[PDB]
RNA sequence: CCAUGAGGUGGCAAGAAAUGGGCUACAUUUUCUACCCCAGAAACGAUAGCCCUUAUGAAUAAGGGUCGAAGGUGGAUUUAGCAG
């Protein structure tokens, strides 16, 4: 009478996934993590080991700010929310011995366990 | 020389839901540059093309809106300045389209997209009468 | 007489690019458009905040990249993900240059919540168009 | 850090306007509704008259973001025309062409 | 007709809108509480991301001292050249 | 359980190892959700708490307080069929309103006219 | 002080993998990329500027990526996930047979962070008559009922929906709206039946 | 730089008069009626004022009744114009 093929259901990743083992690794190319142009083109594993952590200390770095700083970033321009976006946070609250201790998981510290304790 | 072993692929499974029948896929690409737009056209067909779909085109008129500035600050109204804002139509339809095919062809599409320009969907799906009626 | 992103003619010993060496009704005939975006076209809309953000973007980072870049930059957004490229010189480290990339994509995906990339192209002296 | 003075008061208005908007809606159908008591129109009205100022919408207007030009602002763009030829000389934004038709 | 007003009145109850009559100023409340207000519209609360916000990120970046300001040099080195002069 | 998380934060460390491919760099900004989700249909997120559109549109059963012929009654079916066309404000935003107007006429309940 | 290498042109075989090498969209880098292509205004005596300071390939939008080659690659890749459309279904008249209940939504797609738009909201769906309701008293009644959302011409009844936001609440409501409308057609009232 | 800065209430924004730019008409190529062009009548002119209604606003504009005049192609002081 009527044929209908069935539905599937995918991952969002999944899709990529097959583009990316459609192509295999790039022929005499350095990682894509490394810039394309030759003057920044790491040319030695202690250089380039160097310029990785330098950009890894960069990543520190803006960590370091959006933590000391977070009403800045506290706006939520993106339509999606996204905590790994969001500021990170480590406040201790006011004193509250049931909720500081609760708290006390959530901040992962020595200080504050030690001040519950007392 | 180095060539993979074993391609890892997805895990993928046929839901007990049968799949969507979509009627029309109609997309209309609006863009800044006619070669831009013609490069994206030729991209979607060929693509289409591959994937085993029926295809049709055509390039809806060019539309332009203009506004009048003044040229200087404090006082000239003789010598104004104009701009011209012009967007470009092009419209791809696909009949007899499954629903998982449209699902896949439009993320391929959805991530192959240039910059400067916008797509509108437009999705036709048939179904059966309700059971209240 | 009208001036308007155009640089005055002078006894011709002074380099000058593409860019600026072409004047801003030659935009659409012969150049393009350094923002890349739809909210110009008809139907978006935010085009407002595209602009001030876009403008933001490139004051901050001509300015935590300053002395290195000798022209404008281009900017591609391609629905969420945002791309920039630059020309830049071989002035200061790789060191630096990798981590104020590293900084500065960190400050903005964390700063407008968006996927962030960008590319620098260096040359040993910036290239000139010709000499006005 | 705004432009100016005048900003400033421009804000403060928009932000007092939008933070009581719905209330202002309601009191203003309940006063321009005609059926409804005519001494509940009046009550509405005195509402209306007590509420605060720089509440209403129409205090506020539309300036530019860049250089606080009130006048000769678009509503989309919300810039001044001024500003608005400097980026289209420059290039900056995108897809906008001058009209030499 | 009696006919196209209870007809009127029957598409009124099932799209929704109301089946007896009303005047204009009465449809003013129905659109009214149909279309939001300009005030409480996002156009007029956000007209632009904080200066605030803004300048006070730039300000705190230069003290740390990485962002050169070339405009913020000028100002405080003729401020620097006018408190020198008296 | 933590230290079942504990454990497998440490293997998910010992696995994380930098990405060669911009399709690995999507992967990844997929599984942190900020690229978003192909197909877009504007609406991943944001459902109005499961609410329906007879919740939205039939205000009826939160009109009970009145009779079906008063002034009362004329202005909140007026409101209730504005609510209705107006689809972004939910049910919320419709009980508030509706809640106001009673809180409204019942405080000024020394009328009835 | 640091040298840079020399560009990848003279490194790259003749026979290489371009979709390997370009996977996604990426910049020209014309470091990298071996085509010697110019672009630009040829000066007085002159040619237009060379690939490395030709900033504006990259103001141009970017195609280097997803070649011939590529796509095939692709489409033959993803041609075991896509499945196929029934063969029974092969005109427009057997499909809306097969399903006379035409439904269609839309939405753009946008250069942006943000993602919600307005228009999202709006559905319409359309069917035709003249085969559905198999009567006439209750056809004539919904003929009078509707004023202008029908069109005899093409013979279809057409009904738009965004009252609500959400696209699924848009659907559930036209489908109980067509419900209702199709219940209260089937009966009728004295003043109907005096006209 | 207790201010020539900043904040909040009000009015200010009229014409004994001359002049400039635009609109109406100094008529019957005009005015009214249905259509926009084979008809029939009159022998016109208020975009000002008074009263009322309506649009949004918390607080000018459009419409309805009345008022039914000035007015009689100024010429070479000088404006725009070479075809759609
Ligand atoms: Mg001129
Ligand atoms: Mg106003
Ligand atoms: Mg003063
Ligand atoms: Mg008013």
């Amino acid at each position: 009478e009527v044929v209908i093929p069935k539905k599937k259901t995918w991952d969002k990743v999944a899709v990529l996934q097959a583009l990316a083992s459609t192509v295999n690794r790039d022929t005499t190319a350095v990682p894509y993590v490394f810039q394309d142009d030759p003057y920044l083109m790491p040319a030695s594993s202690l250089e380039s080991r160097s310029f990785l952590l330098a950009k890894k200390s960069g990543e520190n770095v803006a960590k370091f700010i959006i933590n000391s700083y977070p009403k800045y970033f506290q706006k939520d321009i993106a339509e999606p929310h996204i905590p790994c976006l969001m500021p990170e946070y480590f406040e201790p609250q006011i004193k509250d011995i049931s909720e500081a201790a609760l708290k006390e998981r959530i901040e992962l510290r020595k200080v504050k366990a030690s001040v519950d304790m007392f | 020389v180095d060539v993979p072993k074993d391609l890892t692929k997805p895990v993928v499974t046929i839901s007990d839901e049968p799949d969507i029948l979509y009627k029309r896929l109609s997309v209309l690409v609006k863009g800044h540059d006619k070669a831009v737009l013609d490069s994206y056209e030729y991209f979607a067909v060929l693509a289409a093309k591959e994937l085993g779909i029926s295809i049709k085109v055509h390039e809806p008129p060019r539309k332009i809106e203009r506004f009048t500035l003044l040229q200087s600050v404090h006082i000239y109204k003789k010598h104004r300045v104009q701009y011209e804002m012009r967007t470009l139509y092009r419209c791809l339809e696909l009949e007899h389209l499954t629903g998982s095919t449209a699902d896949v062809y439009l993320e391929y599409i959805q991530r192959n997209l240039p910059e400067g320009v916008a797509m509108e969907v437009t999705k036709t799906q048939l179904e059966q009468l309700p059971e209240h009626i | 007489k009208n001036r308007a992103a155009r640089v005055r003619v002078s006894k011709g010993d002074k380099p000058v690019t593409y860019e600026e060496a072409h004047a801003p009704h030659y935009i659409a005939h012969r150049k393009g458009w350094l923002s890349l975006h739809t909210g110009n076209l008809d139907g978006e809309d935010h085009a407002a905040e595209r602009t001030v953000e876009d403008v933001f973007l490139r004051k901050f980072m001509w300015g935590t990249f300053p002395g290195c870049l000798a022209d404008q930059l281009v900017l591609k957004r391609r629905g969420n993900q945002l791309e920039i490229c630059a020309v830049v010189l071989r002035q200061l480290s790789p060191h630096k240059y990798y981590f104020l990339v590293g900084y500065s994509e960190t400050l903005l995906s964390y700063f407008y919540k968006c996927p962030v990339r960008l590319h620098l192209q260096t040359v040993p002296s910036k290239v000139v168009y010709k000499y006005l | 850090h705004y432009v100016d003075w005048r900003m400033w008061r421009d804000v403060k208005r928009r932000k007092m306007a939008y933070e009581y908007a719905d209330e202002r809606l309601r009191i203003n159908s309940l006063r321009k509704n005609t059926i409804l008591p005519k001494i509940l129109q009046d009550v509405a009205d005195e509402e209306i008259a007590a509420l605060p100022r720089d509440s209403c919408p129409v205090r506020i207007r539309n300036r530019c973001v860049m250089t606080s030009r009130p006048r000769g602002v678009k509503r989309r763009w919300r810039l001044s025309r001024i500003v608005f030829r400097h980026l289209a000389d420059h290039g900056q934004l995108s897809g906008i062409q001058r009209a030499t038709w | 007709s009696e006919y196209a007003f209870r007809m009127s009145r029957l598409s009124a109850r099932l799209f929704g809108e109301v089946t007896r009559p009303t005047n204009s100023k009465s449809m003013k409340v129905v659109k009214l509480f149909s279309e939001l207000p300009l005030a409480k519209k996002k156009e007029t609360y956000d007209w632009y991301p904080n200066h605030h916000t803004y300048a006070e990120l730039m300000q705190t970046l230069r003290f740390l001292g990485l962002y050169r300001d070339e405009h913020q040099d000028f100002m405080d080195e003729q401020k620097r050249l006018k408190k020198l002069r008296g | 359980s933590l230290w079942d998380v504990e454990f497998a934060k440490q293997l998910a460390t010992v696995n994380e190892q930098p990405l060669q491919n911009g399709f690995e760099e999507l992967i990844q900004w997929t599984k942190e959700g900020k690229l978003w989700e192909f197909p877009i249909n504007n609406e991943a997120g944001f459902d109005d708490d499961g609410s329906e559109f007879h919740e939205h549109i039939f205000l009826e059963k939160h009109l009970e307080s009145f009779p079906k012929q008063g002034p009362i009654r004329h202005f909140m079916e007026l409101v209730t069929c504005g609510l209705s066309k107006n689809p972004y404000l939910s049910v919320k935003q419709k009980v508030e309103h509706i809640e106001w107007f009673r809180n409204y006429f019942n405080e000024k309940k020394d009328i009835l006219k | 002080r640091r040298k840079a290498l020399p560009p990848r042109t003279e490194k790259m075989a003749v026979d290489q993998d371009w979709p390997s090498v370009y996977p996604v969209a990426a910049p020209f880098k014309p470091s990298a990329v071996p085509l010697p292509v110019r672009m630009g205004y040829p000066v007085k005596k002159g040619v237009p500027m060379a690939k490395e300071g030709n900033l504006e390939l990259l103001k141009i939008p970017n195609f280097l990526h997803l070649t011939p080659v590529a796509i095939k690659k692709h489409c033959e890749a993803l041609k075991d996930f896509c499945t196929e459309w029934p063969a029974a279904l092969d005109s427009d008249e057997k499909c809306e047979k097969h399903f006379p209940i035409e439904i269609d939504s839309t939405d753009y797609v946008s250069s942006g962070p943000s993602v919600r738009n307005p228009r999202a909201r709006v559905v319409v769906l359309r069917v035709k008559l003249s085969s559905l309701n198999l009567d006439d008293h209750a056809k004539k009644k919904l003929i009078k009922l509707v004023g202008e959302r029908y069109c005899k011409t093409t013979d279809v009844l057409t009904i738009k929906t965004d009252r609500c936001p959400l696209r699924r609440q848009n659907y559930d409501y036209a489908v109980y709206l067509l419900t209702v409308l199709y219940h209260e057609s089937w009966n009728t009232e004295e003043w109907e039946k005096s006209k």
